[PDB]
């Protein structure tokens, strides 16, 4: 009864194309996202896929409802009209996020701005794949995302305390490589337009045709048994 | 929650009729089920009714034996029974499904005595 | 039809000692077992639904565990209103109960 | 003028609907139901371990506010009008890449009752995703998952629950497997709880069980290393002295394992591990050796 | 399209492009017959609302006659009406089906000869005196791994599908064949030095054995499969 | 090995000359000729296997 | 991105992933030189409506130098302006091309030698 009242008040006099606090300060994203399968890896065509949770807050001072109702949740039809940061991957070669029923797609106000947005994707990106290490080989496959259209004057990423899991190790599907270990790293990139802030987590994989040779150079001296035969 | 008819006594060959009412929730939403107790043994499942649609089941060893209809309006369900032996002399149940189909509601049961 | 095997056929327990029972399952029955306290000369009333999970109104020291084909029952600190019949019954398909156990203090 | 009532009944049932809140908010938990009918298996593929399943997705919730008086008392809705109304999010905790037909006019039936029980069914093409050991090929017996749950709602405020009694929910077609390798045996479904960082969410489970058909590789591989192992034990009625005869019969021996081995591996899926059919083709392959040093010595 | 009237009949026409999956039997396969099938039918509607009948069963399907497929080949055309009873409710359907058959000539000799060639090429090892022994050990031999090589060659251009077929078992027949000749003539090389006369009539009972029992079998396989 | 190599280098040119061509019913302009090589290089053979 | 300015500079970007085609000459395979080519224009407005032209001729295409194919390399890349007449009026064209060159080195070893 009451929660119609108070999102019609929130949207009243609400503008959607300008980021909170425009002419102030920049607004600070937390980002947090959650691993759920590595896709297959190829050697050839130098790429692989991935499948994550991504999951970002800020705070936000349109959004300030005053009431007994603590936490509000909200079904993905929200997200269209509230304001929502874009971020791209730039080692994306194809991504889709999944709407199989429905948008996947949360969000969740709590009572003093703070607004939580998560949704699911699936990334294709290029692993920068080299092999003259092995049986040393440590490949390192990056993942990083940024803002398109924001300066680093006007938006900032950050890390939470962990802010990456993983989940279900022996059914990640990849034969060739094996999991080894996972880092996450921020820098500060220039383009164009700008001065970008290009988060960055990379984790790395290790490495465990000679089946294939065999059978030929058996072939080959085997044909030889012909020459100590009689004539 | 449940209340049910009084205590039945009734002669072999004949055939009474018991009733669950159901008072504080539309039966229309969930299911009703029907469990007999002998003296000293465990449960045992006679039927299941969906007052939705009218649908029923029944204990295959009950097959013929029982008769199970609901009366939507005055919110009761009713089981009607066969001609009955001087056996069948036990407590019924009736029950509404819970969470994860475990009845969790029932009804104080009313006895059904054979005699002469 | 599935059949329930309810194991010990009736046991006695002091006041405030541990007590198992358990509830074989001969078919397959997936984690909707659920078991039901009946008192002398009352109606049956719902302790456990699925697996280790508790209905609401229920003390803290009845507990379960469950599996594909075996369930167990766990009191803690058996009382003296416990005693009474325990029945475990399976609604995977259409249900069916246990024989039942008696449990008399000693 | 006899659509006018129906017009009004329903204009005044969607007045002042909010459907970004669910049924009862601040009351008890909304409780969907569901119920599969699987229309057709798709082909189950090794490589990708992917395996594609039509289902006819259904799913029923007792809605307070869309209860009304009426003549009809059941109201076949079209396909437009479920967008308005509230829908709960169902996704596929275990699926690569669904699709949702839209083949002349969206395909959804929406039917209101009177009382307010809602009827929402789709008609997917889930291709989800089962891990597989093929530590037993070509023998094995694996089954794969069907994870589908709640989103955004956790288990205080959304619960599935199955329509019938579980047994008789997950329904297979009966000529709807249109299968090839595989045999289908059954289903098993089983709920559950699933804890994560945001909080507990509700998540009904699926089975399908599948047993690998042999009848095919019998007569492919198997049948063939043992007429070669027994053709090359046919070596020893042969007489000692045509050296040269024993020596070539000895040595194509060898050569139809090679090529029946390089044959027969070529459609093993990559794993790690060594399969179940490795080992035979090795030791059928390490008879024809020893035979081969036998002469050899003799 | 939309096309209105006076009496408010519309007409709505629409032209699309389904991929149907139709269920082919391979079994028989190369020369078998496969139904496949196209079913419409309502989705939000009962039997009670609305109802599905094909505008004249003779030009309900029109173009038929002239479609060209580059193997296949059109024989007969069906059209039925039926209802549908889900869990739900009763739907209306209506089906699409016409049955399709290979062309003949073009893989019978593709295929089936090569077998047929080294079964005969195994017979002519037969006739060669039992003196120069190693000659028909060469030949014997030569057969088995080339029909191997035949088999594992043709089991690649061929569809693959991982279910039994005819071709499939003819090629294991005459693999038996080709190896039960070379089990013979190892037999009749062992128990020729004890006895000649035996090995004497072997021979010629063999010569006149063999062709008999590949033409019964084969004729009993055209017989079944075709 | 003369007539083993004449005969495995028109099977495969054979492979690929009909691959790069569609399957049709009917018989290429290109089939015959391929035809007459064949029947050339086996009457070859055949001539070889009666001498 | 959407970017405006006091004095009214729009400024429109995008994130674009083009399957362009290009004609390959193949007669000197594989010691050959690839010009392939990537053309742009306006559409639905004549020359005297709307003006292309590169900003900042030296600095219009950027990152050249990190690309590095598997197979070729790129030699060197030029710039182009041009007014393309069709039936319909004289439409402004961009034109941005760059040479193709193959690794040897990878196919002497392979294909030359035997
Ligand atoms: C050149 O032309 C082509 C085609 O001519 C253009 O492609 C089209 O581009 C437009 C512009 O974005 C798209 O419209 C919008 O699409 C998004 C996302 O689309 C996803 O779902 C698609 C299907 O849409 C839904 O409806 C069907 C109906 O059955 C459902 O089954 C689905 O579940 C969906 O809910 C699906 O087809 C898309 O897949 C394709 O696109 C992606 C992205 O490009 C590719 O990666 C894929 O590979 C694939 O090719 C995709 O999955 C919708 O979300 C938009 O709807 C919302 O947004 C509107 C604007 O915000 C709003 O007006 C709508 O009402 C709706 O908003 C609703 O939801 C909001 C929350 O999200 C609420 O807040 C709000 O209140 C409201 O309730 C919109 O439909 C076309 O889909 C797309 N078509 C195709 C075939 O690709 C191409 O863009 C053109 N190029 C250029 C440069 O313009
Ligand atoms: C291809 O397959 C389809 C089904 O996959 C076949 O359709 C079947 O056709 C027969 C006709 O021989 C139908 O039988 C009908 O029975 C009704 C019962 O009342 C009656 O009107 C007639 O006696 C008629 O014969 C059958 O219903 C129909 N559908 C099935 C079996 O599901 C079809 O015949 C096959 N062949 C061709 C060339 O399409
Ligand atoms: C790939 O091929 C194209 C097609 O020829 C090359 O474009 C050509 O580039 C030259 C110089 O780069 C152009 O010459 C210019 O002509 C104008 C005419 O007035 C003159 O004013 C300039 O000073 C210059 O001489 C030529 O017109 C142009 N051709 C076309 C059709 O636009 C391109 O250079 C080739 N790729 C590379 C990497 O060279
Ligand atoms: C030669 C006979 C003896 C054993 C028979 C086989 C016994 C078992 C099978 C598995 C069956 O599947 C197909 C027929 C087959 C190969 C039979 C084919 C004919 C065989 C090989
Ligand atoms: C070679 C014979 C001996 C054992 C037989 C097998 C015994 C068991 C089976 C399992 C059966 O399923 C298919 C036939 C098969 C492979 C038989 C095929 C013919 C075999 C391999
Ligand atoms: C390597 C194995 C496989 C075939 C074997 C040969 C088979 C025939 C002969 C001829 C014989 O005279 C001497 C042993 C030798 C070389 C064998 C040596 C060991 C060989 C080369
Ligand atoms: C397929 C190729 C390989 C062997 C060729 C066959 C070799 C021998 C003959 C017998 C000859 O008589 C007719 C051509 C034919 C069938 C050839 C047809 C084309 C074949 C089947
Ligand atoms: C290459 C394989 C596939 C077909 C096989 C041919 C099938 C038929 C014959 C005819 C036969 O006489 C000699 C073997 C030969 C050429 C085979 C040689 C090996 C071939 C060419
Ligand atoms: C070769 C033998 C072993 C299995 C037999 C087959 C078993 C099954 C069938 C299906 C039947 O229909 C026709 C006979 C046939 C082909 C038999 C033909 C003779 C075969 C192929
Ligand atoms: C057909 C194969 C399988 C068994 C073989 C027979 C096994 C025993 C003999 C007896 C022998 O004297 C002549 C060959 C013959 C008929 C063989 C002919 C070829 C046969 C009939
Ligand atoms: C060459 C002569 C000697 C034996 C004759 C064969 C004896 C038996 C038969 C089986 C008969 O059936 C067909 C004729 C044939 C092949 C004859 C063909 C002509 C043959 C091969
Ligand atoms: C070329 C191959 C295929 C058929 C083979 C022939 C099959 C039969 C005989 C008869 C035999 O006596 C001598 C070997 C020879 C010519 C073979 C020689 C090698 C040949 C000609
Ligand atoms: C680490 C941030 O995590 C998310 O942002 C998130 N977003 C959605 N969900 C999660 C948690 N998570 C790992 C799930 O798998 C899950 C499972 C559910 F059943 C329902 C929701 C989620």
């Amino acid at each position: 009864g009451d929660v119609t009242v108070i999102l019609n008040n929130l949207l009243e006099g609400y503008d959607n194309k300008l980021r909170p606090d425009i002419g102030v300060k920049p607004t600070l994203i937390h980002t947090d996202m959650y691993v759920n399968s590595i896709g297959p890896v190829n050697a050839i065509n130098m790429e692989y896929t991935i499948d994550i949770f991504f999951a970002q807050t800020w705070y936000d001072r349109r959004l300030k409802f005053n009431s007994t109702i603590k936490v509000l949740r909200l079904n993905s039809n929200m997200v269209g009209k509230i304001w929502i940061p874009d971020t791209f991957f730039r080692n994306s070669k194809k991504a889709d996020a999944h709407w199989i029923t429905t948008p996947n797609r949360m969000l969740r106000i709590w009572n003093d701005g703070r607004v939580l947005y998560t949704l699911r994707l699936t990334i294709d990106a290029e692993c920068q794949l080299q092999l003259h290490n092995f049986p040393m080989d440590e490949h390192s496959c990056p993942l990083e995302f940024s803002s398109y259209g924001y300066p680093r004057e006007e938006i900032v990423y950050q890390w939470k305390r962990s802010s990456v899991e993983v989940g279900d190790t022996r059914s990640w599907r990849l034969y060739q490589f094996s999991f080894v270990g996972l880092r996450n790293t921020t820098e500060v990139v220039k383009t164009t337009s700008g001065d970008y802030v290009v988060m960055s987590v990379y984790f790395d994989l290790s490495r465990r045709t000679i089946q294939t040779y065999i059978p030929c150079t058996l072939i080959v001296v085997l044909s030889w048994v012909s020459f100590w035969i009689n004539k | 929650q449940l209340q049910q008819s009084g205590a039945e006594l009734v002669k072999p060959g004949a055939s009474v009729k018991l009733s669950c009412t159901a008072s504080g929730f539309n039966i229309k939403d969930t299911y009703m089920y029907w469990v007999k107790q002998r003296p000293e043994q465990g449960l045992e499942w006679i039927g299941r009714i969906d007052p939705a649609n009218g649908d029923t089941k029944y204990d295959p060893k009950f097959q013929g034996k029982a008769t199970i209809t609901t009366d939507t309006f005055s919110n009761t369900a009713y089981l009607q029974l066969s001609s009955l032996t001087s056996e069948d002399t036990a407590v019924y149940y009736c029950a509404r499904k819970g969470l994860r189909w475990a009845m969790d509601y029932w009804g104080q049961g009313t006895s059904v005595t054979v005699s002469t | 039809n599935i059949v329930m095997t309810q194991s010990p056929k009736s046991m006695s327990m002091s006041v405030g000692e541990r007590v198992t029972l358990s509830c074989k399952a001969s078919e397959y029955v997936g984690t909707y077992v659920s078991w039901y306290q009946q008192k002398p000369e009352q109606s049956p009333k719902l302790l456990i639904y699925g697996a280790s999970n508790r209905y609401t109104g229920v003390p803290d020291r009845f507990t379960g565990s469950g599996s594909a084909t075996d369930f167990t029952l766990t009191i803690g600190s058996v009382q003296a209103e416990d005693l009474a019949d325990y029945h475990c019954g399976q609604s995977y398909s259409y249900p069916t109960f246990g024989a039942g156990t008696k449990l008399e203090l000693k | 003028d006899n659509t006018t009532v129906f017009t009004r009944i329903l204009d005044r049932l969607l007045d002042g609907y909010d459907n970004r809140l669910r049924p009862g908010l601040g009351e008890r938990v909304t409780e969907v139901k569901t119920d599969i009918f699987v229309t057709s298996f798709g082909p189950v593929s090794d490589h990708d371990m992917e395996y594609t399943i039509d289902v006819f997705f259904r799913q029923s919730w007792k809605d307070e506010r869309l209860k009304f008086k009426g003549p009809m008392t059941v109201l076949r809705l079209n396909n437009l009008m479920a967008s308005k109304i509230w829908t709960p999010d169902t996704f596929f905790h275990n699926g690569k890449k669904s699709v949702a037909h839209n083949m002349t006019m969206p395909n959804k039936l929406l039917r209101i009752t009177e009382d307010g029980t809602l009827l929402y069914t789709m008609r997917l093409t889930v291709r989800a995703e089962c891990p597989m050991h093929l530590e037993d090929f070509p023998m094995d017996a694996h089954a794969c998952p069907l994870k589908f749950g709640s989103y955004a709602y956790t288990r205080a405020e959304v619960v599935y629950e199955w329509t019938r009694e579980p047994a008789r929910s997950v329904v297979v077609a009966e000529d709807g497997s249109r299968l090839n390798q595989y045999d289908l045996l059954g289903q098993t479904v089983d709920s559950g709880i699933v804890q994560s960082s945001t909080g507990e969410y509700v998540v009904m489970t699926t089975h399908f069980h599948l047993k690998r058909k042999i009848g095919y590789f019998v007569i492919q591989t198997y049948l063939p290393c043992i007429m070669t192992v027994i053709l090359s034990q046919v070596s020893f009625w042969l007489n000692r002295e045509s050296v040269p005869a024993r020596t070539v019969f000895g040595v194509t021996t060898v050569l139809t394992m090679t090529t029946l081995s390089i044959s027969a591996r070529n459609s093993l899926p990559k794993v790690a591990y060594a399969t179940a059919m490795d080992w035979f083709i090795a030791v059928c392959y390490a008879f024809v050796f020893s035979a081969l040093i036998e002469f050899a010595t003799v | 399209m939309i096309r209105l009237h006076p009496d408010g009949t519309v007409l709505y026409g629409l032209r699309i492009t389904t991929t149907a999956a139709c269920m082919m039997d391979l079994r028989r396969y190369p020369l078998d017959e496969q139904n496949c099938t196209l079913e419409i039918e309502s989705y939000g509607y009962t039997t009670d609302d609305i109802e599905f009948y094909w505008r004249g069963d003779d030009n309900a399907v029109t173009g038929v006659t002239k479609i060209e497929l580059p193997q296949f080949s059109i024989v007969d055309y069906k059209l039925i009406t039926k209802k549908v009873v889900f869990s739900t409710g009763s739907y209306p359907r209506l089906s699409l089906s016409f049955k399709l058959k290979r062309n003949i000539g073009y893989f019978i000799l593709q295929t089936y000869m090569p077998s047929i060639l080294i079964t005969i090429l195994s017979w002519v090892s037969f006739w060669i005196n039992y003196d120069a022994s190693a000659a028909r050990v060469a030949l014997g031999i030569t057969t088995v791994l080339t029909m191997t090589t035949i088999n594992t060659h043709l089991r690649e251009t061929l569809p693959k599908i991982p279910y039994v077929k005819a071709i499939d078992m003819y090629l294991m027949g005459c693999f038996v064949f080709v190896f039960m000749a070379l089990l013979e003539y190892a037999l009749v090389n062992y128990i020729f030095f004890s006895q000649p006369a035996r090995a004497a009539a072997i021979d010629r009972w063999s010569r006149i054995f063999f062709p008999v029992v590949f033409s019964f079998f084969n004729i009993v396989y055209w017989l079944y499969y075709v």
